[PDB]
RNA sequence: GACCGAUAGUGAACCAGUACCGUGAGGGAAAGGUGAAAAGCACCCCGGAAGGGGAGUGAAAGAGAUCCUGAAACCGUGUGCCUACAAGUAGUCAGAGCCCGUUAACGGGUGAUGGCGUGCCUUUUGUAGAAUGAACCGGCGAGUUACGAUCCCGUGCAAGGUU
RNA sequence: UAUCCUUGGGAGUCAGACUGCGAGUGAUAAGAUCCGUAGUCGAAAGGGAAACAGCCCAGACCGCCAGCUAAGGUCCCAAAG
RNA sequence: AACAGUGGUAGGAGAGCGUUCUAAGGGCUGUGAAGCCAGACCGGAAGGACUGGUGGAGCGCUUAGAAGUGAGAAUGCCGGU
């Protein structure tokens, strides 16, 4: 703003007599180079919904997955070694074409590394599931162990 | 078939150059030269050199006959201005425009 | 032979084969329209309606249902910050006069 | 006094009609064939009244 | 719901009013503050009560 | 749309003679002005000169009622200070009969370009004879 | 995010200048005077679309009167005669007859004349 | 980075706290873009040179050094219509004639002549106003954000609601 | 005939002008000044009063080369005796 | 469908156009993007297309979101003329 712009202290010219418009500073907002009137200032955009609305949101989104037959439940998901080739083969086996969210019960290092590099394939712990992730990814590959952990919290 | 010559950014005000350009526009090239030689204006020699350049281009690059040529187009466009400042009374300064011209001559057979 | 017929809110002098633009009729392109309100018949045998010529009619063919060239209505009031801009395209029915049944 | 209103492009052009040059009063020099100004000695060949 | 087919609940959101953006908006020029006097000035108006 | 408009191609102009003898200045003038403007023609068109040529004879014999002969004053100003000149109706009719008739009619015509053009079709003459034999002018009687 | 002036300003002003084609001097060249004239033309065009309907009626009446007086009737009496005879031909059509088919007009005029002499 | 993109963003994208201004403290700018690659126009012609016209390079020179794009003001050249008896807020409605041929439309350009008609804005009881503001064009230039209060609306739960 | 009242959210307004009528101040002056009362203007374009915010007629959503009227008019300008 | 209504300053209320950025879908583009320049096209308005010329690499569309979001006036600032 006009206070922060370099310079601009003195009055550009005397108030009367010159025939110019009266001015107070060369950094007034109507001057080229001058301060901005209003404009962006650093602020946070975050706000919080009531807990029950949070739970209702995530439940709504999960139940919607079930209505569209985009919920794939696995007996378990265990990779022998971190290998993107292995993970890509698994997804093709399950007919996973577009994006997919993989939800494991606990931190599964082998799965996280195998899926990290594939575009549109996200890996998440049961704790980490969230509305935006589920809505964004078309398919939801959750493990049986992970389903119970999610149910444990929400139910 | 046209032959063109251009003197760009000649230090001569376009208004002044145009006064002379109007004398030769449309004239036969032989007559035009005699009009420039006998018109006592600053632009005359400048425009004459451009006209002679055009004639040379017509003769050399296009094998046209210099005696059959006519000035089919002749105009002066404004070039960039050199801006200068003359000191006046009471500390005031006044602008001076040292104007330039783009002088173009196109000759062709009649 | 020509006739003066009232159609729209207006009167038109018509001859057979003439193409006339009139106010929009409830009629599809190609359909045959009849004008029952004939006020006057000219040419050789001159019928004068009072107000209409009894029994006379003019049949004609709907050529096109269209809208006229657009006019932009713009009105303002000086010094009172009052502007109003409004487009208009008046519907019309293009008709070709087939027969004047006097 | 200062201009009360700017001059239009039309009024400017109408004024400058008479602001014109004339073609010079030329006549061929019968000696050398160059064009000189009538009644002036020929610059090119130096001739006048048929004398150099 | 789809990220490309989001719809807010009807009447849950309204567009802000931007004053001083031309005559046709209805808050052009004086931006709703009438003409002159203390109430029309920037940071104008008297203290509460 | 449809309303036909006269134009220079369509117009045919008659020549009419009007005898001023015994006629009232203003009442003759108003009817002559109608003829000059073409109001008597069903093809009258406002932006074209559709009127006929009028010849006025015996201008010197125009009449005025009341005391207008002595009291009606024709003013003009020369655009010089105190340059207001005047003439009585008597003097005008005696010495400028054509001017008197022309003034009355010119005042009753439109004032702009076409109105001045219409006036060019008027011809006012002092005596009973006019030089326009060749135009074959018809006698025109005033309609009251 | 910052919104630059961009191309919106030039587009809007060009539209107005295009509407000002054929205006004298600056009025077809400079936006402000062009904009004023285009606005002024709007008011004039509205006014004259309503004046058109008076000018043509005025023209028709003048023509009918001329043609009527060729049948020894003033316009006043002719129109009264037609009303008494129940003739609903309007002045646009009467004027058309007067100009294009004078014999037809005389027939209507004679009808009026009959009613007046009654 | 739901920050700026060369009048923006640092005063300073560039030899900027420089140039310039001031005795001094101090104030304080303007100014980015050839091409992928200099392959940066050998040679010829006019010219003292500048600047051109060819020829070559290149995809392009109408990319040739203030070298991407190149708007408006403004300045010109050519001409389809009109213009030297005319009183003009310059247009609008009517309208021949002449000249064109489109996003194909009850088309385009010009406009003899007729009717009507005293700019825009601000401020005023009232302004064409001889009251104020604007030479013109372009860009920039003014109810925003934070935190509280209250009301309407939407949603969740409800004698509970919420961290 | 279709307004009215309560509650709540947001205002702007506190320079008014003239015309008719009833009064004051003035000189039974003022386009003066101050009230009452109605209207128009303000914030109202159109028609008439030559031009003419306030007077007469009358309230513009928009198109029409249709018709009937208001005030005011109908010899010419300029529609209509 | 019927009926009725639709002048407007201060001001209140509603519905929209357009600009920059983000998300998600779906596209366009060296067979030529944005910008610029024309045109006699389209919509009730803000406005939107189509075609051709220039340009030489980025840009729309749909839904939603966020704003340095719209200029003709400030003896406005700067540049050009
Ligand atoms: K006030
Ligand atoms: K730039
Ligand atoms: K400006
Ligand atoms: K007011
Ligand atoms: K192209
Ligand atoms: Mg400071
Ligand atoms: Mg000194
Ligand atoms: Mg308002
Ligand atoms: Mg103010
Ligand atoms: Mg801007
Ligand atoms: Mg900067
Ligand atoms: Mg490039
Ligand atoms: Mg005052
Ligand atoms: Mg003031
Ligand atoms: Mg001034
Ligand atoms: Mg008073
Ligand atoms: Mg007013
Ligand atoms: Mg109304
Ligand atoms: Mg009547
Ligand atoms: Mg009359
Ligand atoms: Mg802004
Ligand atoms: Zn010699």
């Amino acid at each position: 703003n006009r206070s922060e712009v370099r310079g601009g202290g003195r009055k550009p010219w005397r108030q009367k007599g010159t025939g110019r418009a009266r001015q107070g500073s060369i950094r007034s907002p109507q001057w080229r180079g001058g301060g901005v009137v209003f404009g962006p200032t650093p602020r946070s955009y975050s706000y919080k919904l009531p807990k029950k609305v949070r739970r209702l949101a995530i439940k709504s989104v999960l139940s919607s997955k079930v209505i569209d037959n985009n919920i794939i439940v696995l007996e378990d998901l265990t990779l022998d070694t971190a290998k993107t080739k292995e993970m890509a083969a698994i997804l093709k086996g399950l007919s996973v074409e577009k994006k997919a969210l993989i939800v494991t019960a606990d931190a599964n290092e082998a799965v996280a590394l195998s899926a990290r590099n594939i575009p549109g394939v996200t890996v998440v712990e049961a704790n980490g599931i969230n509305v935006l992730d589920v809505v964004n990814h078309e398919k939801l590959l959750i493990t049986k162990a992970a389903v119970e952990k999610v149910e444990e919290v929400l139910a | 078939m046209q032959a063109k010559a251009v003197a760009r950014t000649v230090r001569i005000a376009p208004r002044k150059a145009r006064l002379v350009m109007d004398l030769i526009r449309g004239k036969q090239v032989g007559e035009a030269v005699s009009i420039l030689n006998l018109t006592p204006r600053a632009a005359s020699p400048i425009i004459e050199k451009v006209l002679k350049s055009a004639i040379a281009n017509a003769e050399h690059n296009y094998e046209m006959d210099a005696n059959n040529l006519v000035i089919s187009q002749a105009f002066v466009d404004e070039g960039p201005t050199l801006k200068r400042f003359r000191p006046r009374a009471m500390g005031r300064a006044s602008q001076i425009n040292k104007r330039t011209s783009h002088i173009t001559i196109v000759v062709s057979e009649k | 032979m020509y006739a003066i017929i009232k159609t729209g809110g207006k009167q038109i002098k018509v001859e057979e084969g003439q193409t006339v633009y009139i106010e929009k009729l409830a009629a599809e392109a190609g359909e045959t329209v009849t004008f029952e309100d004939v006020l006057f018949v000219g040419g050789d045998n001159v019928k004068v309606g009072n107000p209409t010529v009894e029994g006379a009619t003019v049949t004609a063919k709907v050529e096109k249902q269209g809208r006229a060239k657009k006019i932009t209505v713009f009105r303002y009031k000086p010094k009172k910050n009052v502007h109003k801009k409004q487009g208009h395209r008046q519907p019309y029915t293009k008709v070709t006069i087939e027969k004047i049944n006097a | 006094a200062v201009p009360f209103r700017r001059t239009s492009k039309m009024k400017k052009r109408l004024r400058r009609t008479h602001f014109k040059l004339n073609v010079p009063g030329m006549t061929e020099c019968p000696s050398c064939g160059e064009m000189k100004l009538s009644h002036r000695v020929c610059k090119a060949c130096g001739s006048y009244n048929g004398k150099d | 719901m789809k990220l490309h087919e989001l719809k807010p609940s009807e009447g849950s959101r309204k567009t802000r009013n931007r004053v001083g953006r031309g005559i046709g908006s209805g808050n052009g020029k004086t931006a709703g503050k009438g003409h002159k006097g203390q109430n029309a000035r920037s940071g104008g108006g008297v203290r509460p009560g | 749309r449809t309303t036909p408009m006269a134009n220079a191609s369509t117009i045919e102009r008659k020549w009419l003679v009007v005898d001023a003898a015994g006629k009232t200045l203003g009442r003759l003038s108003s009817e002559v002005a109608a003829i000059l403007r073409g109001k008597h023609k069903p093809t009258y068109t406002p932006h074209v000169d559709t009127g006929d040529h009028v010849i006025i004879i015996n201008a010197e014999k125009i009449e005025l009622t009341g005391k207008k002969l002595t009291d009606k004053i024709y003013y003009r100003h020369t655009q010089h200070p105190g340059g207001l000149k005047s003439r009585t109706a008597l003097e005008m009719r005696t010495n400028y009969p054509e001017k008197m008739l022309e003034l009355a009619i010119k005042g009753m015509l439109p004032k702009g370009s076409l109105g001045r053009q219409m006036f060019k079709k008027l011809n006012v003459y002092r005596g009973s004879e006019h030089p326009h034999e060749a135009q074959k002018p018809e006698v025109y009687e005033l309609r009251g | 995010p910052r919104v630059k002036g961009g191309t919106v300003t030039r587009k809007r002003r060009k539209k107005v200048l295009k509407l000002a084609k054929g205006y004298f001097g600056s009025k077809h060249t400079l936006y402000k005077v062009a904009n004023q004239q285009v606005m002024k033309s709007g008011n004039y065009a509205f006014r004259d679309r309503r004046q058109k309907k008076r000018d043509f009626r005025k023209l028709w009446i003048t023509r009918i009167n001329a043609a009527a007086r060729m049948n020894g009737l003033s316009y006043s009496r002719l129109m009264h005669g037609l009303k008494l005879s129940g003739i609903e031909v309007n002045r646009k059509m009467l004027a058309d007859l007067a100009v294009n088919d004078l014999t037809a007009f005389n027939q209507l005029a004679d009808a009026a004349k009959a009613q007046l002499n009654k």
